[PDB]
RNA sequence: GAAAGCGGGGCCUCACGAUCCUUCUGACCUUUUGGGUUUUAAGCAGGAGGUGUCAGAAAAGUUACCACAGGGAUAACUGGCU
RNA sequence: GAGUGGCGCGGACGCUACGCCGCGACGAGUAGGAGGGCCGCUGCGGUGAGCCUUGAAGCCUAGGGCGCGGGCCCGGGUGGAG
RNA sequence: CGCGUCCCCCGCGAGCGCACGGGGUCGGCGGCGAUGUCGGCUACCCACCCGACCCGUCUUGAAACACGGACCAAGGAGUCUAACACGUGCGCGAGUCGGGGGCUACGAAAGCCGCCGUGGCGCAAUGAAGGUGAAGGCCGGCGCCGCCGGCCGAGGUGGGAUCCCGAGGCCUUCCAGUCCGCCGAGGGCGCACCACCGGCCCGUCUCGCCCGCCGCGCCGGGGAGGUGGAGCACGAGCGCACGUG
RNA sequence: CAGUAACGGCGAGUGAACAGGGAAGAGCCCAGCGCCGAAUCCCCGCCCCGCGGCGGGGCGCGGGAAAUGUGGCGUACGGAAGACCCACUCCCCGGCGCCGGGGGGCCCAAGUCCUUCUGAUCGAGGCCCAGCCCGUGGACGGUGUGAGGCCGGUAGCGGCCCCCGGCGCGCCGGGCCCGGGUCUUCCCGGAGUCGGGUUGCUUGGGAAUGCAGCCCAAAGCGGGUGGUAAACUCCAUCUAAGGCUAAAUACCGGCACGAGACCGAUAGUCAACAAGUACCGUAAGGGAAAGUUGAAAAGAACUUUGAAGAGAGAGUUCAAGAGGGCGUGAAACCGUUAAGAGGUAAACGGGUGGGGUCCGCGCAGUCCGCCCGGAGGAUUCAACCCGGCGGCGGGUCCGGCCGUGCCGGCGGGGCGGAUCUCCCGCUCCCGUCGGCGGGGGACCGCCCCCCGGCCGGCGACCGGCCGCCGCCGGGCGCAUUUCCACCGCG
């Protein structure tokens, strides 16, 4: 939308809205992040601090495959199954847990994050937090691994 | 979904439930007053004092 | 030159990139020709399968992805062999056929074979002269009835097992699976000097 | 709603137009230089047209 | 110092220096990429090597053969104030 | 405010609510910023049962007017298809 | 300027009219009228009084002995693409999005897929790293246990738009009085948000004491007190479109 | 993936890959090792069919290539020979007869109907109570404005004649006479090349990713790779230094088409025209300007002045106020006609006065209610019948339909659920408990529908019989009523 722009409106204006006393001239203090350590120095220092320098290890050959772990809180735990199952469970008097894999929905770690509704349960998980096993033994469940 | 279901504000504004909890218009018009200078002109000082 | 607290940006487009842009005029052609040589070729190879022939089951590797699987290339050689077809009969009778997969697993094995089992028992064939049959052929009964396939033959999908809510056994809930996880990394890491101190006493 | 998904669904149907690429420089012209009382822009490079 | 206390440099106001690279020091430290042992290398933390144009380019002249962009923001004339 | 006891067939305008109305104070302005344009140009989707050879665009004008202005609308002439 | 009644001393008359009264009216008049006169501001020409230096631009300062401009017509200068940030409108919402692919004149459009969400951004941070990864008191048994258990359980303070209760009261010649509606003394629940004090997670330091076992070890876990983090403390994101930088 | 791992005066900047989802999908062959009497290939000469891709057959003590290795078998997925089981008759290239992709040419609906405007119609009005006619055709172009119907075309899984392809039955020519499963017995491979040292370039590749020069130069339970230099050691993964290979991808050149929210002759290509032209440069090269009379030339016979260019009359045309570079005809600037003015260069803002130009189509001057005062006219009100239509409420009638409503039914199904469990698959122990995967069947949820009852509605969604009011039409009424037009200086 050409006709909603401020450039509309500068038309009979002289300078088109970048000053009489400094121009609107091509590069006046250089081209991109140029004059990093000397001119520049404030906004670098003020805004962007730590950007200068080398930090840590290099890493050379990188696959991000091998380092794959998406986490599960015990806040939504229970949604990775049906209300179904969360109710008949309570509906039941065996004491029979439901099984929720959680690498079936697509997470590796539990985490504990969570309160965790009284009924037991079992998590087959490819690893485990420690505050996130304990509620699950405070709750009265259990911990199977995955391999 | 709707944003508002009866869309008839016809109806609505002077149905009872409305109609019962509001304040009486106040529907006469003051104009300003000319300021008549109650030093020369007598009743308005009497109005006044 | 920078205004105010603002992301710094480096656009890589300092070298000659007008004279490299390319533009997607071509895609609503490009989709209607594919479309037009895809119909062409199902017409062609008429009574067989659109998609062409039928892909074995494979693992994705990488430990991201090794929970799913896809179409692998072809059916290895000692897939073949326990199946019972020869390497040069199985392509003509529309089974792809990879000489490079190797077979780690029984269970890998064991899918495709029955996989080929299926195939085997599904497949018309017709008489390669049309008015006298052969022995390995179909009856007229199924060739009459015998129809172009459309998609991915036997398609493969991918389902997971239903485990029943189970009373927790008294050692199941008692099995310190963090401890494990932490003893069994620390088992991992030191193992190899345990092993060279325990050599040099 | 309609208004918008109108305004921005009718430029799909859109073939695209543009001005030759090379149009205006298939020329050699340079500048005089700032003497000979001319304006400083380019001028076609000089000849008997 | 008997003790109250006093002391983490000079009675006080000055005496000094970033990224990168190097060099040393520290832990029974992390990593060296398919697994282990060992040299090596890379890391983490703290000092030093120095930028005196001292918030820190690595740097000699000449042009009367000279050239461009500008400047009355700035000299060589008049004119003005003194 | 509300309950139980002690003849004549009449009544202006209004309220495009994105409208209409009432009262009070205020109004310099370069660079610059924002808003409102029933200011103007050229093309596309809708719409005006629009205009037009009984004369479209364009152009000229001591003609008649509107608007704070950008501009615009009628009269007369020329012109010939939008 | 009525008595029928409330003290210390000596509740509704009726009219008519004039107006220094919430902004001007006349129930007053008089001329002149068809090719010679009436109106017509603006607009053509002229005269007179007052005012009045030539625009643009850089400049502390331009009418300048500062530069550009003889005159006229047509062309002629903040655009498009990518990136980011913030505001704003729309759709869905712990999600969101098919953009690449496939399906069945206008139309190269529109429609559809969900076992086409691969994937992107979001819902978790911190460490160079290996890694680790987001609330508890009390009540018994084992003035104490590493725990066996049992009940309940996402903080506190101050300010906070609204909301809630209601000491009393809102009339017609009274007295009780019943129902709704309404005002309000004072007293409570407290949204978002702000300030403060707690707390939890990751890194790192100081001090110390207990627990575990298919693997008793330079094994693994735990506690208290500061301290570094682009954190948690019952989500706000994603996609599209527009605006300014 | 990803502006990521990484490179970078670690500054400015630069910057891939694997995994994953698709588009497409296709695989193979030598040398070597070995066995088959060189079993192989090229060419001349004669004959026959018959080939605008020079090919098949017969024939020759015709000639050559080749053991310094041609062909058959055969290649890392193993191969070959010998023994025992097992079972086949059909692959391939070239003539034909017939039906069932493209290039060419010729064609196929309906108004020039009746009045009317114009120079000319394609404009305007009309065309049965059979909405002019056709419409699988209402794209576009031409035609004296503007046309579905005048013409070419457009539509059509429309017609006709040619020509060149593609495939299958089978007649018919040629060749090839060929499989697999298991043991025994042999065999197995590319060297100035890998590799290392150094040097230069290159890379995202960092104690060196790729490429190259020179020097050194291998091994065979080897060699290569395993993103940090090196030694010892397990493990994984390929088989380098020989070769061929479709499809998916790219395309401002070329041949042909179709389109556009683009430009509309100072624009758009430099080029709408005799444009890469004229012209310029010794040359390389540079490189313009330039569209439009009119529907139709009907392009001005003839008279007349002049040496002629040029005029003056005639004449054609709707128009020369369109006259050959001629549609429209702006401004600058110039000529002339009219008006006014004029010694402080002109011009300018404010305030009037004077004169023009046209305009009000000026010049006896506003209409509007009701009433009163006179006078005319009309078939005329109020009421009451008969009909049709509408409104509301019928506070709460009778019957219907709906529900981002709800409660029931032993009412009859669709999806769904990470809710549960009877038949069949493969195999394991020997018809055979139990294992295995895929279908069925109970249960929960939402939904669709049938019967039942409230609650709401019908104002985003209704009827019919009542009742009242209102309207319209026709009777009836017929004048102190009602209603029209005209005067009164009301």
């Amino acid at each position: 939308p050409s006709r909603l722009r401020k450039t509309r409106k500068l038309r009979g204006h002289v300078s088109h809205g970048h000053g009489r006393i400094g121009k609107h001239r091509k590069h006046p203090g250089g081209r991109g992040n140029a004059g990093g350590m000397h001119h520049h120095r404030i906004n670098f220092d003020k805004y962007h601090p730590g950007y200068f320098g080398k930090v840590g290890m290099r890493h050379y050959h990188l696959k991000r495959n091998q380092s794959f772990c998406p986490t599960v809180n015990l806040d939504k735990l229970w949604t990775l199954v049906s209300e179904q199952t969360r109710v008949n469970a309570a509906k039941n008097k065996t004491g029979a847990a439901p099984i929720i894999d959680v690498v079936r929905s697509g997470y590796y770690k539990v985490l504990g994050k969570g309160k965790l509704p009284k009924q037991p349960v079992i998590v087959k998980a490819k690893f485990f937090s420690r505050r996130a096993e304990e509620k699950i033994k405070g709750v009265g469940g259990a911990c199977v691994l995955v391999a | 979904m709707h944003k508002m279901l009866n869309t008839d504000l016809s109806r609505i504004l002077k149905s009872p439930e409305i109609q019962r909890a509001l304040r009486a218009p106040r529907k006469k018009i003051h104009r300003r007053v000319l300021k008549k200078n109650p030093l020369k002109n007598l009743r308005i000082m009497l109005k006044l004092n | 030159a920078p205004s105010r607290n603002g992301m710094i940006l480096k656009p890589h487009f300092h070298k000659d990139w007008q004279r490299r842009v390319a533009t997607w005029f071509n895609q609503p052609a490009r989709k209607i020709r594919r479309r037009k040589a895809r119909q062409a070729r199902a017409r062609r190879i008429a009574p067989r399968p659109a998609a062409g022939p039928i892909r074995p089951i494979v693992r994705c590797p990488t430990v991201r992805y090794h929970t799913k699987v896809r179409a692998g290339r072809g059916f290895s050689l000692e897939e073949l062999r326990v199946a019972g077809i020869h390497k040069k009969v199985a392509r003509t009778i529309g089974i792809s056929v990879d000489p490079r997969r190797r077979n780690k697993s029984t269970e890998s094995l064991q899918a495709n074979v029955q996989r080929l089992k299926e195939y085997r028992s599904k497949l018309v064939l017709f008489p390669r002269k049309p008015s006298a049959p052969k022995k390995g052929d179909s009856s007229a009964e199924e060739l009459k009835l015998a129809t172009q396939l459309t998609g991915p033959v036997m398609p493969i999908r991918n389902v997971f097992k239903k485990e029943k809510a189970r009373v927790i056994t008294e050692e199941e809930k008692n099995f310190k699976a963090f401890a494990s996880l932490r003893m069994a990394r620390a088992n991992a890491r030191l193992f190899g000097i345990r092993a060279k101190r325990a050599k040099e006493a | 709603i309609v208004n918008f998904v109108h305004t921005n669904l009718r430029k799909n149907n859109r073939q695209p137009y543009a001005v030759s690429e090379l149009a205006g420089h298939q020329t050699s012209a340079e500048s005089w230089g700032t003497g000979r009382a001319v304006a400083r822009i380019p001028r076609v490079r000089g000849g008997g047209t």
